[PDB]
DNA sequence: CCAGAAGCGTTAATGTCTGGCTTCTGATAAAG
DNA sequence: TTTATCAGAAGCCAGACATTAACGCTTCTGG
């Protein structure tokens, strides 16, 4: 799951086939990189096109298919996007890519070309978009939002996990899971339920009945978020080694409610139990930042993953907040994980040489970086 | 010197969509009617004779009736505001009912007015008080606190009641005269009235109290309550207009009239076949008034359709449903299953099981429910 | 509207009773104020008394009751939140204050009181809340759900206006200006459809083609094509806010039925794209001007003379920053008094006027200056 | 005999926020002096006396201070509905104000006793006549003048007492269909309202519209604010005086470009006017209406003055065009064709006074 | 000077879902 | 303590879109 190599070509401001590989020697020192720059020049493009290929789906938009790519850099004719990864050892290669219609800057956008190939192979092992989407969930282990909020944390989403209502997080964690068959058991309820309940136009609808209010209904729910409750247990027991690890300020724990909720403790108090929505903006981040981590560490004997891209937040921090914090990831590059980082904040320059320095034309609206990565 | 007092009439209530219309009409002649019968000379009504500020239009039309169908008698009459009307919904009528013997006085800082008897003599000294509100009396400061903005309001009313009972004493004299003061507050989560601050008065009339009662032990200081039931806990209790007759300038008699309830209602604990048995009370006896109920379910079953059971029941019968409440208020979470269980390692068989032991259920419907859960299991199997 | 004065006690970590004033030596300019200190020691606070004393709904918490009360902080007996606010030359003050059962740090919590009372002659106007709301609405003339997009601008929320619903931001525009009878119709012919259509269970033309047109539950669609105009004349507003702000884009009406601004892009020749396609600092500063501009519609009947807004500057590049913030005194050349409160050290060496927030030594509170302590 | 005829009085009126009361106030107590003046009989008040059917808790006040008032006068009171005005509205007090000489209106007719007790004239009390409470809508308000008229000829008989005429309602030929003004029943004489422009109708003198005692809208800054004073002879009109209100609150309706405007804006100047001057400002550029308001906020701080409305009547903005033309704007995308856009229009107008 | 193939650009059936909306039980504030 | 009143949630209908599958236009390109 950690990538080794993209290759974008017009995907807002880098025009012009530019390709990053992580198998470059700066890359290849240890693993932990930051990016720079001015803003707007690209640097949320240049963590978006790995999203874009791995999944046709961006934080920033909503759905690039043959309508409406509001990606595509103003003014071309071709925009694609391609990633060289691993998953277990061995390498895949996912490649998306878009034209307009006659190769001119305007007119009818076609239908995306895809693939989905294992490289060092040649087997094209996906062709179309929804069995491309398939075998990159079975072979990556992780879906989409799954990579959207435990492995790329795009810049003020990260109150995602913890500010979500309980349906969408219920959804994550019963997919972290191989146990997604609850989705369909309390869907099933409700399927013979509404029957019996309608060949009413019986004692044994009642009992269907009793079920009903006893377990989910219609999607999953009540009987979903029953049972990811210990698996919601599972993953704060193992945040709360994470955060202590990172900052000893709230440890956390579950609370006893249907919502499957989290509440935080202060160590200096020693008693409180108030609601994540009360937590501070750098406590938030710091909440999101460690529960990522749990989250991706929970599915560790299965497809483990490694890599973070977390886009911004750290501006949220301080000199006293910010150095604990990086000092702390420096024990997570220190292990298998390979994270990455865009980040304004000029205090870790002395903490993250590696960079991937991008430059503006003068205000012309492109941009560009080291031409030791282009083309 | 006879008063009625009454109180808390709450006209143009909704009564979840329902009325007190003729509710309150059946009940305001029969105010009228027990005036000439006891040959009373002034009623008082303190406070709230009003729901809202702006009310129905007919509910003017149950008051307006009220003081002229009064004027029969000629008796008088004093109107409080109560906390529940605006003040300037009573001071379109404060100018023009000085014609009609109806002294409405709304706002704070009234003068001390003398109650005439039938024959023309003075028959009281009135204290006419309405519902303070914090603004007319009182202005606020910086620099306050939390608690002292509820306690310099405290004082800032009892101070007033003793300034205007003060100026009694001038208006009273040498001439043996009762005093009666009025109020809509509450006396003996600090926010009430020390009823020793009340004023050292012949008889104080009060309000914004349902249930009638004495306070402190003091009979001339009577919650004389509302005339009808407006809800559900004293539904099945009765109603008072105080009936005080003064002797000499002095407290003679508190003589307690009740009301001939014209609409019925009654409260009704338990679970459906305890409200079964209840409902059968109203089935050979018939009801020209529609009786209405509460019923307060404290069930445990599902009971598919509960408004529904109900609306079964009462078809055929004289008995109108208003309001149906149940317990709904219950927790159910997966506890920690002693901090160690992975979800992958515990069967649907487990964390069904899981499920069930948090409710109350035994023995029969477990049976039956459990074979119901794994036909689900086995039809995707 | 500006803020004269604030006062609090036992908010969150702010422990202790504390008063800061907005007449004083410090504020003696109506420059713009910064407010430093450690991240998370009571920084957005200060800024939340403001929006709970005015209406009783922090950005963060949704409501506060005598139920769930996350608000004053562990171990105090009660909490307020006063202001002085100023309209149209008259002060003003509010007071929500909340104590708990039998003054304990452990018990029940007791119903809020509220004030909303005059300055000048000390009389109040509405002890109870629900009319303490709707008396605010008629005085500052902006409602709180107006005053969360048009005036204060809260962390990570800058995303308010322009991601929003288009039946929210809708129901905004209708709020601010223009009658809520351009909904009401909208009702009212719900109401005449769904009566119609319960009778026949050219009848269906009575209310079919109508219904189709104009007509939805809440008023949805006369609704917007009421403010279909009103962001037409918005947008305006925003381009001149806009250019003094960040010359790089204008905004456009985008011809559409659900009302979306769109970028117009002068360094690209006139390309058009969607709002969803921008920059953390351009959407930072396209939402500054958007509010900004939000906030001079309504200036001709009431005067919003304050602007207080949360982190964005580091979002924002460090160039085009000191542009931004010299056309931000530019808006200071009017009378808005603009509350910042960020951690971009040369952004807190450009603004003079700090209200330094010193985090306790491992006591687990904060604090403030002396000058501001009671 | 001496009876005043006063019409349209709607108390506690929106004003674009701006409140009607002083202006009613420093009236009513002008309206019972001259009815002290003249010793008067009688006063009627031909409709449209409240705004709306649930007025503000204000307008009462005004409107009961002046029946005590009346009291001290002992003249009789007769009050008409209107067409704004509810049945409810006016069921508030309809027995209260039988005990104090206060006849309020379906009814048969009555006699109005003098001050010394002698019958005096004859009254028609004629409410606005609902279709829904009785061509066909011309058909039945034709003959009811007639079936009245013999209502008014017989209760009387050979007695010398004069016959007037009431009513709340529209009538053909006079300027801002309705009630033909040749059918009406020649009785003594006819007062009648709804009409807010003071002016004889038809050209016959027992017949008239009195308008409105105050202006109403800028549009209607007439000085012709008029109270028909009107005099009998035993059973015949004498002479109907049209007495002038004072005013108090002045409007401006300036129109023009800004340079027109700002030359008109210094004949306010340095006066001193002790009510601020209301106006009506109407701005004649394609400049936006959001910001031309911009300039006339500081113009407006120097003078004594405060403005109300701006208007263009030649963007646009919402508080600027009516209902129908949106709703005209609104059928761009939607196939009028013919019989289709005289559905859309006819229903349209009905659903808006539904909510009216 | 051109026709076959090869790809490219185009349109018509169908599967998921985002948005009103509605039906309901839950919260909130207020008069005992 | 109980009673209107709004506010949020879960489920239902449906049109709007995404995707896939099939049908002409252009272009190397060879003689
Ligand atoms: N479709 C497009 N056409 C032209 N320019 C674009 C398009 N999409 C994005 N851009 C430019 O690309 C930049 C994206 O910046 P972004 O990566 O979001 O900055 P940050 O990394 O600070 O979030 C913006 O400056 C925008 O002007
Ligand atoms: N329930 C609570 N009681 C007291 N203090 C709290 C509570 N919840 C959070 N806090 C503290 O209040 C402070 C609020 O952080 P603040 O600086 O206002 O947020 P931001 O950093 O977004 O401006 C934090 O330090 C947090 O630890
Ligand atoms: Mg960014
Ligand atoms: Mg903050
Ligand atoms: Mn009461
Ligand atoms: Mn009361
Ligand atoms: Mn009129
Ligand atoms: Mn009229």
């Amino acid at each position: 799951m950690k990538i080794l190599s993209l290759r974008l070509k017009n995907l807002n401001s880098l025009k012009g086939e530019w390709k990053i590989d992580f198998t470059r020697e700066p890359f290849a020192s240890n693993g932990l990189f930051a990016i720079t720059g001015p803003t707007g020049a690209g640097k949320t493009t240049l963590l978006d096109a790995i999203c874009l290929a791995l999944y046709h789906e961006t934080p920033r938009l909503s759905n690039v298919s043959q309508s409406q790519n509001d990606l595509m850099t103003r003014d071309t004719a071709e925009c694609l996007a391609e990633v060289e990864f691993e998953v277990k050892g061995e390498a895949y290669r996912a490649f998306w890519s878009q034209n307009r219609a006659r190769n001119q800057p305007d007119g009818n956008l076609q239908v995306p070309r895809v693939e989905l190939a294992r490289c060092a192979d040649g087997k094209i092992l996906a062709d179309k978009v929804k069995d491309k989407l398939e075998l990159t969930a079975t072979l990556t282990g992780l879906d989409y939002g799954r990579f959207t909020r435990s492995m790329l944390l795009s810049q003020g989403q990260f109150a995602a996990f913890l500010n979500a209502k309980p349906k969408e997080r219920a959804e994550l964690l019963e997919e972290l899971t191989g146990t997604e068959i609850y989705g369909q058991i309390s869907a099933m309820v409700f399927e013979q339920h509404k029957s019996a309940r309608t060949e009413l136009e019986t004692q044994q609808v009642e009992d269907w009945g009793y079920l009903n209010s006893l377990i989910g209904s219609k999607e999953g729910d009540k009987f979903r978020k029953f049972a990811q409750g210990l698996t919601l247990d599972n993953l704060v027991h193992l945040a709360n080694q994470q955060l202590t690890r990172l900052h000893g300020r709230y440890l956390l724990q579950r609370k006893a409610s249907e919502a499957l909720e989290v509440e935080v403790v202060d160590t200096w108090q020693a008693d409180a139990v108030r609601d994540t929505r009360t937590l501070s903006g750098g406590e938030s981040f710091l909440v999101s930042l460690a529960l990522a981590l749990a989250l991706s560490d929970l599915v560790s004997h299965k497809t483990r993953i490694d890599s973070l891209f977390l886009d911004e937040g750290f501006g949220t921090l301080d000199s006293e907040t910010l150095d604990t914090a990086l000092d702390a990831l420096d024990a997570l590059n220190a292990s298998g994980k390979t994270i990455g980082v865009i980040s304004h904040v000029e205090a870790m320059k002395e903490r993250i040489p590696v960079q991937i320095k991008v430059k503006k034309i003068n205000g012309l609206g492109y941009s560009k970086l080291e031409s030791t990565f282009a083309v | 010197m006879r008063i009625l007092h009454t109180s808390d009439w709450h006209l143009g209530q909704n009564f979840y969509s329902k009325s007190r219309e003729a509710e309150h009409q059946a009940f305001l002649d029969w105010l009228l009617e027990t005036a000439q019968t006891h040959q009373v000379d002034a009623i008082i009504v303190a406070g709230d004779v009003f729901d809202t500020g702006s009310p129905p239009s007919y509910a003017r039309t149950l008051y307006n009736r009220f003081v002229v169908n009064l004027q029969q008698t000629g008796c008088h009459l004093v109107v409080l505001a109560g906390n529940s009307d605006s003040v300037a919904t009573l001071n379109e009528s404060r100018d023009i009912m000085a014609f009609l013997n109806t002294t409405v006085v709304a706002s704070a800082g009234h003068a001390p007015q003398i109650l005439p008897r039938r024959d023309g003599t003075p028959g009281a000294v009135l204290c006419p008080i309405p519902f303070l509100r914090p603004r007319d009396i009182i202005t606020s400061q910086a620099g306050l606190n939390g608690i002292e903005k509820q306690q310099h309001l405290l004082a800032a009313i009892t101070d007033y009641y003793q300034q205007h009972y003060a100026d009694a004493c001038k208006l009273r004299g040498d001439q043996p005269l009762p005093i009666i003061a009025t109020g809509h507050l509450t006396t003996v989560t600090l926010d009430a009235f020390p009823a020793q601050n009340f004023p050292p008065a012949d008889y104080i009339a009060l309000g914004h109290i349902h249930r009638a009662q004495i306070i402190g032990g003091m009979e001339h200081v009577r919650y004389c309550g509302s005339p009808i039931p407006l809800s559900f806990d004293e539904c099945g209790k009765s109603k008072y207009v105080h009936l005080v007759t003064f002797s000499n300038g002095k407290l003679e008699s508190v003589e307690n009239l009740n009301v001939p309830v014209t609409q019925p209602m009654a409260v009704l604990k338990g679970d459906l076949a305890s409200i079964t048995a209840q409902l059968e009370q109203w089935r050979d006896v018939s009801q020209e008034p529609p009786v209405w109920l509460d019923i307060e379910i404290t069930t445990d079953e599902y009971l598919h359709d509960i408004q529904r059971k109900i609306q079964a029941l009462t078809e055929s019968l004289p008995v109108e449903v208003l309001l149906v409440r149940r317990s709904r208020e219950q927790r159910e979470r997966v506890l920690a299953s002693q901090q160690r269980e992975t979800l992958s390692e515990l069967s649907v068989e487990e964390v069904f099981n899981r499920r069930l032991a948090l409710e109350e259920l035994d023995e029969s419907q477990q049976q039956r429910l459990q074979h119901l859960f794994t036909t689900t299991l086995h039809t995707l199997a």
